[PDB]
């Protein structure tokens, strides 16, 4: 699973 | 500190150039010199604060899970070194965790008055708690993952109260506090309920917003149905 | 040194698991402690070395080249920032640059007695110097760009003499010396014919190699073969 | 213009 990236990228 | 005979807004204009150039080390460092001025961080800089030390801790429990998979593997005698190593790299992402919630312990929580900086901060509390839970093993796992939760729950509840369902902070918060759940609290229920919850939340607020505030929830919503996707 | 305590074995199997976790900043290290132990390196030990110190300073000079690019386009005055910190890049990177040649004065190539070991230490000192190159700008850029050159020609000279045309290694180094002709000493010319001369000769002995050196020496082919369609 | 990769890949 994934968290929020650091950037929108 | 170490950056203390620097400008503050050396630092930070420096710490955009060290993302530029992928330096995200130094990034961190600048920004850590940024905060130890005493000043409050805006919106910007609270977001360089983040990138830099989510890039340097993320790149640490990367390596951090390639050996703790070898070390399991291991559990022919390879004799110390893998352990060692592993036990190296877990040191120092623990280090980096403890200075990133010591910045935010002094004094970077308590100044933070506005419901988006409180809640930024919250939300790195209970991450970096988090990544501290990732490797814990001892007498202090329990409550390492307490005060991951303890963070995490002092944000969402800042968050219902003064931000609306759209707002990319709130939702990004949710997106980690869902991961908590699955990865750490074995409460992939709750995660899952989270998720589900703050993207439907999330959709009945959209036709409120411009198209760049559309744009920013709509990505973060992806999100939380791509983990969503994964969980069921 | 730092290392001076760690067994050299256990410095060469944790040099394998930083390059597995992608620490490429602790593989160094480790080569470099294993380096000091004062024994020759076999050959795989040289390929740990090498890989370890090409991505430390391939991550370097890619920064380097962001933050030269961000520079020359401000030569509004931002002031004295980003010249800093290209500095700040530039001599770090020229420090791991005479770290690594250091350990090929003191004393990898003088006790390299067979081709293969010297003339990779040799390519390895062109490489380093080459470097330098790529940042050099006061009085002693030539000097610099002329230890490259002599470093990699006397090893060129070694390797017409000792190995096939299409050993990987001398290949290697033909590859390199010519990105040196080309980039660094403006002889594009030079640079062409030996990428070609070095693409026949081993074209024309490809017929006398099994199929796991075949893949070798036609994947090196194909790195000259590439040069060669970008500078004609 | 590239040069030698530190592995195969
Ligand atoms: C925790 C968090 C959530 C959102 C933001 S942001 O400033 O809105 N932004 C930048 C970081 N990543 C991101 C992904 C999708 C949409 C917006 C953002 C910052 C921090
Ligand atoms: C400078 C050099 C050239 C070849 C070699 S190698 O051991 O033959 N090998 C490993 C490194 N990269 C590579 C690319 C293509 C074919 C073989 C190799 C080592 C060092
Ligand atoms: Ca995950
Ligand atoms: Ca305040
Ligand atoms: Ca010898
Ligand atoms: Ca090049
Ligand atoms: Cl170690
Ligand atoms: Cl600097």
């Amino acid at each position: 699973a994934g968290s929020i990236p650091g950037r929108r990228s | 500190g170490a950056m203390g005979s620097m400008e503050r807004a050396s630092l930070i204009q420096k710490a955009k150039l060290a993302e530029q150039a992928e330096r995200y080390e130094d990034m961190a460092a600048f920004m850590k010199g940024a905060v130890e001025k005493g000043e409050e961080l805006s919106c910007e800089e609270r977001n360089l604060l983040s990138v830099a030390y989510k890039n340097v801790v993320g790149g640490q429990r990367a390596a951090w899970r390639v050996l703790s998979s070898i070390e399991q593997k291991s559990n022919e005698e390879k004799g110390p070194e893998v352990r060692e190593y592993r036990e190296k790299v877990e040191t120092e992402l623990q280090g980096v965790c403890d200075t990133v919630l010591g910045l935010l312990d002094s004094h970077l929580i308590k100044e933070a008055g506005d419901a988006e900086s409180r809640v930024f901060y919250l939300k790195m509390k209970g991450d970096y708690y988090r990544y501290l839970a990732e490797v814990a093993t001892g007498d202090d796992k329990k409550r390492i993952i307490d005060s991951a939760r303890s963070a995490y729950q002092e944000a969402m509840d800042i968050s219902k109260k003064e931000m609306p369902p759209t707002n990319p902070i709130r939702l990004g918060l949710a997106l980690n506090f869902s991961v908590f759940h699955y990865e750490i609290a074995n409460s992939p229920e709750e995660a899952i309920s989270l998720a589900k919850t703050t993207f439907d939340e999330a959709m009945a607020d959209l036709h409120t917003l411009s198209e760049d505030s559309y744009k920013d929830s709509t990505l973060i919503m992806q999100l939380l149905r791509d983990n969503l996707t994964l969980w069921t």
